[PDB]
């Protein structure tokens, strides 16, 4: 009995775990850019 | 040859004299009563770069000393080699300016400047051949603020070869002894720039943080401070005044850290500083030394350094000592800190080599180092002028002297330009 | 750099704080004058030159007491404004001390609280000394640790409450303000200490062989205890424990923080030195069910966590060898999920003894604080005295006419049954 | 060259090596006042391993000390080669930790350790070539287990490729001082392992054993616990501050006695030791010696090691003797007993010869060795620990500050992971 109950909740935190690590997969894929400001250093660039 | 006149003004910057001319009488060996008892021959040979030369054989600082109020020189005279200055460059009024700006620049200052513009010619006319001045004051104050930035101007009009140093205490808003400093400070700054050729801020706060975390002292006081500051002021033209494997006269740092004529704001720092308890354990060497040269606590300003890139950098060591381990130090120095170098101009550090170390001290370095990190103190500078000017607070005694706000809004808007166009060249990359 | 205040509001807090100020004083050779003719800084504070000045405050609204100590030796000792005085008595009754004359001293006190406390730079906590069956006592007590739980927030506060005896009553009303005082104190105190008087007197007669004690005596024994839990503060040991270090070793839950004392040895000089007062027989006395503080039986209930302090010239083996043997017993079970349940604490000074007292003088000695779940039994009986006399609603009119509401009886009830349970809950076995 | 570092944290750490510094002193020559005053010219040749240099000629060790708490420091300043230490590696908090892995990692011990590694980038950017560091700390207590192991990560992360030792006190069943003492283990253990590159455990259980038995003192103390874990760990880098046949540095020993990087745990030993009435009846002899050494009695931890089957053993002779004989031993002892030997690595015995003995000793012994039998203690630690977890005793304490369940959860599966995957070789046939 005692090694039997050895597994059941942990299995849980784990699926818990697959929603966490989606969002950071999408957080990681979401990405963005930062082209404007290089964008518009160039232009700052320009004007200096 | 190629000596300087002292010039200071205010309170601030009379009790900052007090000390750099004792301490430079110590380094010479001039007994306060002007007579000569030194030791070594070299403390004679170059005496003519502060002193003059009188009849039986005395000798007499080249200082001129000006303020509003006569109380603060008639302090200063009963203190120690108090004697030393001449009575006749005692300049003084009746007033006052009582920490106003207007009064010190366009009423009052305006009418006793011409005594001591005469004091100051004289002196210059006379000497071998000029270098230039050398001017101690505080943005804090009314009076200082106000006819030493006009001086500058004067003196600037009549002599625009030579070379001008100025040594500014700025007012920190966390120790804050007036409420009007924001508006002096201000107007000051606006001037400054336009005519100082350098200019070292000095900060009381970060005085008493060194005091307090360096030197571990519990009871700091004026006298600790602005021993400090004397020793960092001698710093700067001890190869000037003693023989070195590398002479570097104030010219030749003003060409090799200076890159466009408006950046000119230093920030500067001094080494060794040990505690009494820990002066044993210590050994001095040049690892050592340059480790607490570039330390961020080891500034003479609160300023981070860390929080901007180095444009420029200079050192100037003391004592004899190989130049290899110099330059390589300097080098690690640089290879280490690459983030905090600007990068379109390389090896931007400066050295310097004095032969004749402080009396007591084997070993010394006096640091000079030109960063975008000071944009910080002019931003909360303008922030408090900006925030106590919007509610027109305290203008009327200004005003009341023939300004006006548009000298205000015109003193804003440079300094602000100023703040821009020192962080341009911080984003600017090859 | 270690600082602790204490709190002392009532008559037995006086009487009882007027104890260990005897002992603290004489310990640290200071005399009654307050002059001596680095440890003393946990309790004291230095004036600069000569006096030293308590970090007590004393609290109460009947004046005797006070004015009794301000007559007394100890006059010169304590500062003459931070013996809080009243004017009139809240008379037993908790809603007075709570709501109608204590809210207009509680001011002044957390006053001089902020005073003291500015002055502290390591404050460790608070001490708070008051006997529950009281109406200022109790009242004050609950305010005063309310505003401060608020004020200060984290810092650990210590009760040393003196709990009525089972059957040996003085006054006829306190089981009600008993009642409330641990409803205020239950969520408000971080740790709380038995006291009744019952136990003590039985210790008295039967180790100190006095048939008729006073008060005085009882008092000198809470004072010894006192300082056996704080000498590791002020004094060099092999095995500290600091009083931030009970929370994370004697509380395994929030609500469960009521635990009982007991000391050994306690000898009179007659017969002490015939026998030898080994570490393991005074280990084996300070278990013993007879010498419990507080007079709960232990054998009717599991331990906890057990922490003990020893002082004197006690070896650490010696101490593991005699909690081997406690382990061994089979009188004396623990809880199941707590395999090890000992704190073993070993300070070098012995106890200092007072002239004219009871206890000898002594090399070892040994103070315990545990925690256990035979507690309970304290709660029940007081609650079958309150309930006897609320079902009739007996001597209610002296507190509703005072502010207090009709509901506020039921719920400190209520938090009793839930302490109850909570108590009975832990204890099972999983 | 090759030089190592000291930090030690907490008071266990600090006690330790108030006697270890005494011991490497007194073995090099070194007075209390710094001046080394040594017979033999060894005693100099290398001593830039633990000691630095500082004008005046005097030596300062590089040690690093902190803790939470300014008692222990301002304690051990007092003490006999107090005055070693350079007051300036003194850090200190004002707070404390109370037992509290949680406040000791998290909420205290994070915003303080930027000093304390300020001044370890200090000391390891300067020394000549780096060998590794050495951690002194208790898993007993919280500032101590909690700092110390963050700064393990802290360190390890800098410094990838340098060799990192420690020394850790694990709490024994038997001798329990604190009650939470499984959580602060437990928790502990899961990031030593991850970082230490070696670890040496070491019970009081054990001390006070050998000290009752071997040496059969009557009265152990804390001194004598100090002094052999002293010796135990100046044993094993004598031959790298001294000549000898066969020299061997600890990255030498890392490479021999870890064959999988997670499995770094050792027991160790010291010999010989005999009692005082005893010393002149035995001979010291090179069997005397090895019979001793792997003798069960003789480990620093109450693991048994008939128990279990060595994976690896080490053993570092001091003195002059012959190399034939020491082989031919280490060859007989592992003869006459292959049932404690795993069979599928042969010839699993490391030896090295240092011709310089202990002061006082013409022979002495230090044995390092890998075993399986060390499971049984995180067996136990384990045990406890889930006795305790599974009713959450204790638990809101760490809780409160910022720590969960899960971070406890992942431990336990960690450590029973280790545990499990420890004895898998032991099953392992080939
Ligand atoms: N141990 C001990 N208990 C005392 C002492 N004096 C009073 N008590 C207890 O205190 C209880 C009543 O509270 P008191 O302290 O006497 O009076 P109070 O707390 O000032 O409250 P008021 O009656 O309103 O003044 C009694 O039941 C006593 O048991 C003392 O000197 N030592
Ligand atoms: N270092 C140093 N600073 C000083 C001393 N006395 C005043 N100050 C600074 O000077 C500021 C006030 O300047 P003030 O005396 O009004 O200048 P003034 O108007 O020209 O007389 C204060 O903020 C102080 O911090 C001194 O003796 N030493
Ligand atoms: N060998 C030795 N062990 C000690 C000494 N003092 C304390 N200990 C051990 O350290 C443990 C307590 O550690 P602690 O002082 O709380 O560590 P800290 O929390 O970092 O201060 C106890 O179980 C003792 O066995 C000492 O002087 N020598
Ligand atoms: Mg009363």
């Amino acid at each position: 009995w005692k090694e039997k109950k050895e597994v059941f909740d942990q299995q849980k935190q784990k699926l818990i775990e697959e929603q966490k690590k989606i969002q950071e997969e999408q957080l990681r894929r979401m990405q963005e850019e930062k082209e404007k400001k290089e964008k518009e250093f160039q232009e700052f660039n320009k004007k200096q | 040859m190629r000596e300087i006149v002292h010039i200071q003004g205010g309170q601030c910057g009379n009790q900052i004299g007090a000390k750099f001319w004792e301490v430079i009488s110590d380094e010479h060996g001039i007994d306060p009563t002007g007579t000569y008892h030194g030791d070594s021959d070299l403390q004679l040979e170059r005496i003519n770069v502060y002193y003059n030369e009188a009849t039986g054989g005395r000798y007499v600082p080249r200082a001129i000393l000006m303020d509003l109020e006569p109380g603060t020189m008639d302090s200063v005279r009963a203190g120690p080699f108090g004697q030393l200055f001449r009575p006749d460059n005692f300049v003084f009024g009746q007033t006052g300016a009582g920490n106003n700006w207007a009064k010190g620049h366009y009423t009052e200052g305006a009418e006793l400047i011409d005594s001591v513009l005469d004091v100051v010619r004289k002196e210059a006319e006379g000497c071998d051949c000029l270098q230039g001045f050398q001017i101690t004051h505080s943005l804090g104050g009314g009076t200082g603020s106000g006819m030493g930035t006009l001086l500058i101007s004067k003196v600037r009009e009549e002599y625009p070869d030579r070379i001008m140093e100025t040594f500014s205490v700025v007012p920190s808003p966390k120790v804050s002894d007036t409420v009007v400093e924001p508006y002096n400070a201000t107007l000051s700054v606006h001037q400054l720039v336009e005519n100082a050729d350098e200019c070292m801020v000095i900060d009381n706060e970060a005085l008493y943080d060194i005091c307090f975390r360096t030197l571990k002292l519990t009871t700091p006081t004026y006298g600790d401070l602005n021993h400090l500051v004397s020793a960092a002021m001698s710093g700067v033209t001890c190869c000037l005044r003693f023989p070195g494997q590398l002479n570097s006269d104030l010219r030749k740092l003003a060409v090799n850290l200076i890159p466009f004529p408006r950046l000119h704001f230093f920030m500067i720092g001094f080494a060794p500083l040990t505690s009494r308890g820990s002066q044993q354990y210590r050994a001095l060497t040049v690892p050592e030394l340059t480790q607490q040269m570039f330390d961020a606590k080891n500034m003479m300003c609160a300023a981070d350094p860390r929080h901007g890139r180095y444009l420029t950098a200079s050192a100037l060591f003391r004592g004899r000592m190989s130049t290899k381990e110099v330059d390589e130090q300097m080098l690690n120095v640089q290879n280490k800190n690459s983030s905090y170098f600007v990068e379109w101009i390389p090896n931007n550090i400066k050295s310097s080599i004095c032969d004749i170390p402080p009396k007591g001290l084997k070993m010394a370095v006096t640091f000079v180092g030109n960063s975008t990190a000071i944009q910080e103190m002019f931003k909360r500078v303008a922030e408090q002028f900006t925030a106590m000017f919007r509610r027109k607070a305290f203008l009327h005694w200004y005003t009341g002297e023939g300004m006006d706000e548009m000298e205000f809004t015109e003193a804003e808007s440079n300094m602000n330009d100023l703040v821009s166009e020192y962080q341009q060249y911080q984003d600017a990359t090859a | 750099m270690r600082e602790v205040i204490s709190i002392h509001v009532g008559q037995g807090g006086i009487q009882v704080g007027n104890a260990c100020w005897e002992l603290f004083c004489l310990e640290h050779g200071i005399q009654p004058d307050g002059q001596m003719p680095d440890a003393f800084n946990t309790f004291f504070s230095e004036t600069g030159a000569g006096k030293h000045v308590p970090r007590a405050v004393f609290l109460d609204l009947e004046p005797t007491v006070i004015d009794e100590v301000r007559t007394g030796t100890y006059r010169q000792l304590f500062h003459p404004e931070q013996l809080i005085s009243g004017k009139e008595d809240a008379a037993n009754n908790f809603a007075r001390g709570h709501y109608t004359i204590g809210k207009e001293i509680v001011d002044l006190c957390l006053d001089r609280i902020r005073k003291l406390a500015d002055n502290c730079t390591g404050l460790q906590g608070f001490l708070v000394f008051n006997s529950v069956g009281g109406g200022t006592g109790s009242g004050l007590g609950s305010l005063l640790l309310e505003r401060l739980s608020v004020d200060y927030g984290k810092k650990s506060k210590l009760g040393f409450t003196i709990y009525p005896s089972p059957q040996v009553s003085t006054a006829v009303v306190e089981p009600y303000n008993s009642i409330l005082s641990t409803h205020s104190l239950l969520e408000h105190t971080d740790v709380a200490v038995m006291l009744d008087n019952e136990a003590i007197y039985d210790i008295c007669r039967r180790n100190l062989d006095i048939e008729r004690p006073t008060y005085t005596n009882l008092n000198r024994l809470i004072a010894q205890v006192i300082s056996s839990l704080t000498a590791s503060l002020r004094f060099d040991g092999a095995l500290n424990v600091d009083i931030t270090e009970f929370q994370t070793n004697l509380v395994p839950y929030p609500r469960i923080h009521f635990m009982l004392s007991s000391y050994a040895p306690i000898i009179s000089a007659e017969k002490a030195y015939h026998e030898q007062l080994s570490v393991a027989e005074i280990t084996n006395s300070a278990f013993e069910p007879a010498n419990m503080m507080a007079k709960c039986d232990p054998r009717h209930g599991k331990y906890m966590a057990c922490s003990m302090m020893y002082r004197g010239d006690v070896v650490p083996k010696d101490v593991n060898a005699s909690i081997a043997t406690i382990k061994t017993k089979r009188t004396i079970q623990f809880v199941d999920w707590c395999p090890t349940g000992f704190k073993v604490g070993i300070n070098y000074q012995p106890p200092t003894v007072v002239p004219g007292g009871d206890l000898a003088k002594v090399m070892r000695a040994v103070c315990m604080i545990s925690n256990s779940t035979a507690i309970a039994e304290v709660f029940s009986r007081l609650d079958h005295k309150f309930d006897l006399m609320y079902a009739k609603r007996a001597f209610v009119h002296w507190y509703v006419g005072e502010g207090m509401e009709e509901g506020e009886f039921s719920e400190a009830r209520e938090d009793l049954a839930a302490l109850e349970k909570d108590y009975e809950e832990v204890g099972i076995e999983t």
